[PDB]
RNA sequence: AAAUAGAUCCGUAACUUCGGGAAAAGGAUUGGCUCUGAGGACAUUAAUGUUAACUCAGAACUGAAACGGACAAGGGGA
RNA sequence: AACCUGGUUGAUCUUGCCAGUAGUCAUAUGCUUGUCUCAAAGAUUAAGCCAUGCAAGUGAAAGUAUAUAUAUAUAUAUGUAGAAACUGCGAACGGCUCAUUAAAACAGUUAUAGUCUACUUGACAUUUAUAAGGAUAACUACGGAAAAGCUGUAGCUAAUACUUGCAUUAUCCUUGGAUAAGUAUUUGUUAGAAGGAAUUAUAACAAAGAAGUAACACGUAGUGUGUAUCAAUCGAGUUUCUGACCUAUCAGCUUUUGAUGUUAGGGUAUUGGCCUAACAUGGCUAUGACGGGUAACGGGGAAUUAGAGUUCGAUUCCGGAGAGGGAGCCUGAGAAAUAGCUACCACAUCUAAGGAAGGCAGCAGGCGCGUAAAUUACCCAAUUCUAAAGAAGAGAGGUAGUGACAAGAAAUAACAAUGCAAUUGUAAUUGGAAUGGUGGGAAUUUAAAACCUUCCCAGAGUAACAAUUGGAGGGCAAGUCUGGUGCCAGCAGCCGCGGUAAUUCCAGCUCCAAUAGCGUAUAUUAAAAUUGUUGCAGUUAAAACGCUCGUAGUUGAAUUUCAAAGAAUCAUUCUUUUUAAAAUCCGAUUUUGUUACUUUGAGUAAAUUAGAGUGUUCAAAGCAAACAGUUAAAGCAUUGUGUUUGAAUACUAUAGCAUGGAAUAACAAAAUUGAACAAGCU
RNA sequence: CCGCCCGUCGCUCCUACCGAUUGAAAGAUAUGAUGAAUUGUUUGGACAAGAAAAAUUUUUUCUGGAAAAACCGUAAAUCCUAUCUUUUAAAGGAAGGAGAAGUCGUAACAAGGUUUCCGUAGGUGAACCUGCGGAAGGAUCAU
């Protein structure tokens, strides 16, 4: 029989292929955050649309209703845990105000750049992909990793990295070798 | 063979059905037993859960009651004289559930020489003029093609008048 | 052919067994016995998925080969035997005793009773028969025939049964103030008392039950089990004592670390 | 010259001046014997008796598979 | 995201279509392709035809052993193993496909007071005995046939195979009497704890009467095998109510030969025109009968959609049907079975010419068909099933191989010094770090390989370890650059371009778009308020019947108890008291027409969907997990013993069951005449 | 207005239509005639075993029983006839659409040189002409 493991899509196409202002805004964001394609912009838009749809449906509902209370508390807790709302704007109306830069600010790439630790955002992307970064004693090499609130003070170099207290790489050791056989010949 | 389904019938509107299923063997219809008057001869047929029913093919005696008193006696069957379904069945002398037969009546008169508490009954006359010749009219009450036996009771009162009038 | 089926597929098994939808196309397919399939669990489920004593099916087999497991004071070697609601389970090698009950969800749990409580169970009557010679036989939910029943025992009430000898100890009536456990849809482990009985003439009968928190629910008459008189229950209960909270309050309680 | 022909029971096209064509074309049956059923009148009281006359249906047996047994009696179609 | 642009004119405002745009768990095909995870795959056309191999068997105390081996005690005894064969159980489950099928099947709701039911579970029994009978496999000897899962004659011998049959009490009136002498089932006469309702459990009287209650095995008071009836369980057969696509250039249909009813039988496991005999003249239909069509199996569901809707569902689960096409039948608890049998039609195999043997819509595989689809591989380790039930078997099932169907993550550099334009850019030149892809070896994984993770060794500069597919007049983002051709060749979804100075053809360069992906063809949804219930238009653009009457259908004036008086509340919300009448407590309780409609409950399969919890390194997923500790504290049971968990909730017709109700709507009761009550009456 | 435009006739290509041929082919349904196999009853009785003097014989009885027949049923298949459905050939006849500088006239658009149209009937190479009744969408909202 067919397998029982299912799957789903994460992006959606703009429906209007050659609109000038949207295209310019997309290039803005891609250049600012150092991304690869339009597909990443579209995945973030997809996620934000799901969030906003849930918030709208909850808001049209009656006050002191059990459904609203349960699901609104769950959604607000999830949002504040993600680091998108804060401390004094947890009221289910500030959900509708979340914009694209807010979500895009929580990527491990942006966080690695902003905390010193890298000279740019392209440097930040290349370091993550080369096994140099940890998030709390677990090594992460995926630049779309979204950092939660209580995990953002634990970003640091990895113990197995030459930038984090280990042996040097394949280039240093070969140069040192050539120097050794130079000085002992 | 014979089936008992309704897929070959017409609808109550008069339209005809399309068959898309074969016969299923849990609607068997096996052929009839034509029990006749003669020396005992009974066969065996097995039903679904290996439940046996007995096919009589020839019988000439049974157990017959006198309903007024509540007494039963084994006796001999002489003839068949009437059948309400069709009289082609008295012509071949076949025994079925609701036949009218004639039986030997000596065992019943002999038993009346114990004269249980029906001792003030005043036997009706027509039964006495029947007793004089030694034969009476009875009605079968069992199903010989299912139980293998032929049992019945003596006819009395208005039923006797009905069946006397039907036979003239 | 078209005879009786012998296989059971995993996604078609009753949902309260809680089986993994990966790893297999089949489910154990309990045998025929004292309980219905949908109101019971096979012994392999109890002995591998719940108690975790076994890792595979063949290990359950090797456990049962050595006669160390008893249900209702009799050893059983069938890997798909049905166990059911009020039955007691004894394991000699570990010296353990259990009674199966519903929790506040719809799933079975082993309750870990003590040795003294392991000598009886509660059976509810389903019908009473009169047979040759004018003797009366009661039929219980357990699929069990009790001859020489007391004349005051009726169809819907429960009785307390000794296990060493199949005799009756006492019987508990079915009234307006009796204590009850409910055993089917939308409320499967709730314990309340009783408030009223309806008796609709040609159709089902509805009865109403009040919690100890003054919450009221209703169900059919056929899924009501009497477990005590007005004051106290006659068996020990799991830790919630059949008190069901709504999802908001349950979430609030769970948030204590 | 041959083939068909009496009755009963089924089934009948094109075309048409709607009346026909039509016995269109085609198909089945038919003896003897033994039985069952249905069709009237009269006079004494739902009962009882007395009495006809020819037709029409159904069934079981029977024979070298024959039965409008001789006589009598359309061939059809485009 | 509840959206629109180009095209009729010299120019304008409309109706109206054509073209453009985006999605598809939607098929095919063209160009191109470095890494990992996940995994659809001969449905469409031909329910077309098949070489070869496999796909259902089974003995660990417990039916039968001088086939024959073997141990111990000493010719004897007690044991262990066992080719063949008889006996027992299973083979009616599983797997495959979608041809038939339009009140049929199916779905939700009912009934069986009209039935059958193996294995498993609980109750529990009636009219020579120190142990009965004969006969048959395997086996031995003599054989036949080209051939086959062919078998003849003769002689032996067992059983839980096939049979016969012994020994015993119970109840009513501190001995006897009557005896009971019969489980299911059938006939006749009666009496009568439960269900809404009994011709019900049950009891008596008179006739019949199956089948049974151990002439069995193990050595654990204990089991195995077998057995009459009742009950349970795993199921089935029938059955109530409601629910489908297109067509009226399908309007009347059914009934001689069962169509619709009644009476009596037959048959079946039971009811029934299911069948037979007699009798009556019924049954359905414009609210669409009877027919035709479907490139129609139904459902759980899928795609796209603001809300309405439109289209799909061969294919993981449930139900149905079939095994080349039809019809019959045996065994059995269960079959109208097809890797069971018998015959015909078609197709086809071997032959010594007499004869014998067939069914891939099971798993691989082949031919044909076509636009359209993979290995004649490994294993029973997991999920389960069958058996004489640890231990055997299973193309069920799992694992790999092929595989740009579909889905998720994600490389093709980064950084300095100098030089040069505006802190910056890099357009340019130099130098050192970082790192996979790749080759080798291991720790692991796994039935055994293999993949993924992890570690060691070798390993980038034109980092040649070199990204593509479509476009550049407008719609629509991007050249008025350079050569060739010259209404030819060609391009162009639409408007259009091309006739010697082409922004559109053929090329070079340069730019734009998406990017390990991007084009093209057919179908389908939105766009389409261009099918309009929400929500169109009908003087002149397409469109009011020549006119009136009329049945079905659709729609229909106003009126019957209206109020008042408080409180708890930031004017408002929520409520507390009852002002007519009659029938149940010696001035207190509650009852006072039906439906539609609306409120609240019950009952319901998962998968899919919505949705709560949880860092698969993230995500698509999954249903799991979390906590202390170089090896212990601490806790709770007296030296023992890890602890805390989660797998929620909603949804599941339009019909059906229960339930509060004051508005709106319908129906009832309502006069050339009708009630109530008091008192003499039969 | 040296504008626009209408129809017959001649040529080429493509699509559908009528059509003698009692045209042809493939299916489906119904009646009829034959009718393999087989459930059930009856007939039949190769021989197997019992009850009878015996010399390892004949006769009687009971019982069980194979081959083969008959009948009522369940009924594949073949053939003839009659309809219905789908596809399809053909002398000849007669339309529509597309194309090419063709021939003949000038019906419509201006009062288009006889205002234009509707219904009906007759006639003519063609567009068209004429009779009877109607409309303005007229070339007159008026004496
Ligand atoms: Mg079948
Ligand atoms: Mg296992
Ligand atoms: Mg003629
Ligand atoms: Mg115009
Ligand atoms: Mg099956
Ligand atoms: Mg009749
Ligand atoms: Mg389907
Ligand atoms: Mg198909
Ligand atoms: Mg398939
Ligand atoms: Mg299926
Ligand atoms: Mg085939
Ligand atoms: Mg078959
Ligand atoms: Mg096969
Ligand atoms: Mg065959
Ligand atoms: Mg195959
Ligand atoms: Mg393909
Ligand atoms: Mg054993
Ligand atoms: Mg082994
Ligand atoms: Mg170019
Ligand atoms: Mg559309
Ligand atoms: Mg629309
Ligand atoms: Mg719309
Ligand atoms: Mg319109
Ligand atoms: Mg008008
Ligand atoms: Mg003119």
């Amino acid at each position: 029989p067919k397998s029982y493991r299912n799957y789903s899509k994460t992006a959606r196409n703009p429906k209007r292929p050659f609109e000038k202002e949207r295209l310019d805004q997309e290039l803005k964001l891609i250049g600012e955050y150092g991304l690869k394609n339009k597909r990443e912009i579209w995945r973030v838009q997809y996620l934000l649309a799901k969030i906003r749809s849930a918030a709208r449906y909850l808001l049209t509902l009656d006050e002191k209703s059990s459904k609203r209370i349960f699901q609104g508390e769950a959604l607000l807790r999830r949002m504040v845990r993600q680091g998108l709302l804060g401390e004094n704007e947890e009221k289910l109306d500030y959900v509708l105000g979340l914009t694209l830069p807010k979500l895009l600010e929580r990527r491990l790439q942006t966080k690695v750049f902003k905390l010193g630790l890298a000279k740019s955002v392209h440097h930040a992307r290349v370091l993550i992909r080369q096994r140099h970064i940890r998030v709390g004693k677990q090594m992460v090499d995926i630049p779309s990793f979204l950092v939660r609130v209580d995990s953002e003070k634990h970003i640091d170099f990895a113990t197995t990295s030459p930038f984090g207290g280990a042996r040097p790489g394949r280039v240093k050791r070969k140069s040192l070798k050539k120097q050794k056989e130079k000085t002992e010949a | 063979g014979i089936s008992r389904d309704g897929r070959h019938k017409l609808r109550l509107t008069g339209g005809k059905k399309k068959i898309h299923k074969k016969k299923r063997k849990y609607e068997l219809g096996r052929p009839p037993s034509n029990t006749k008057l003669g020396s005992r001869q009974v066969h065996v047929v097995r039903g679904r859960g290996r439940n046996y029913k007995y096919r009589a093919i020839k019988l000439d005696s049974g157990s017959f009651s006198w309903p007024t008193f509540g007494i039963s006696k084994n006796t001999r069957i002489i003839d068949v004289v009437y059948n309400a379904s069709n009289n082609e069945l008295v012509r071949t002398k076949t025994l079925v559930k609701n036949c009218i037969v004639v039986i030997d009546s000596h065992p019943f008169t002999t038993w009346y020489e114990n004269t249980k508490i029906g001792k003030s009954k005043n036997i009706d006359p027509l039964l006495l003029e029947q007793f004089k010749q030694g034969r009476v009219l009875a009605c079968i009450s069992s199903r010989p093609g299912q139980c293998g036996k032929a049992d019945g009771y003596i006819i009395e009162g208005d039923e006797l008048l009905f069946y006397k009038r039907k036979m003239d | 052919g078209k005879g009786i089926k012998k296989h059971l597929k995993r996604v078609n098994a009753p949902s309260h067994w809680m089986l993994n939808k990966m790893g297999g196309q089949y489910a154990p397919k309990t045998s025929s016995g004292p309980h219905k399939l949908l109101e019971s669990i096979p012994l392999v489920i109890l002995l591998r998925n719940r108690l975790k004593y076994a890792l595979t099916f063949d290990e359950v087999k090797m456990i049962l080969i050595q006669k160390i497991v008893k249900v209702d004071n009799k050893v059983r070697t069938d890997c798909t035997f049905p166990v059911g609601l009020m039955d007691v389970i004894h394991i000699t090698k570990s010296n353990e005793y259990f009674r199966l009950l519903y929790d506040i969800k719809g799933r079975f749990v082993p309750h870990r009773i003590t040795n003294e409580e392991s000598k009886y169970k509660l059976c509810k009557v389903k019908k009473i028969l009169l047979r040759k010679g004018r003797l009366s036989i009661a039929v219980t939910h357990d699929g069990r025939s009790i001859p020489y029943i007391h004349p005051d025992v009726k169809v819907n009430d429960t009785v307390r049964l000794d296990l060493e000898t199949g005799k009756v100890l006492e019987h508990l009536k079915f009234q307006v103030g009796s204590l009850v456990m409910v055993t089917a849809g939308h409320s499967v482990g709730r314990v309340g008392v009783i408030s009223s009985i309806d008796k609709n003439m040609g159709t089902y009968d509805i009865i109403h039950v009040k919690d100890s928190r003054n919450k009221v629910f209703a169900t059919r008459l056929s899924n009501v089990f009497v477990i005590g008189d007005n004051t106290k229950p006659y068996i020990s209960l799991p830790r919630e004592k059949g008190i069901k909270l709504d999802i908001i309050e349950e979430r609030r309680n769970r948030l204590k670390a």
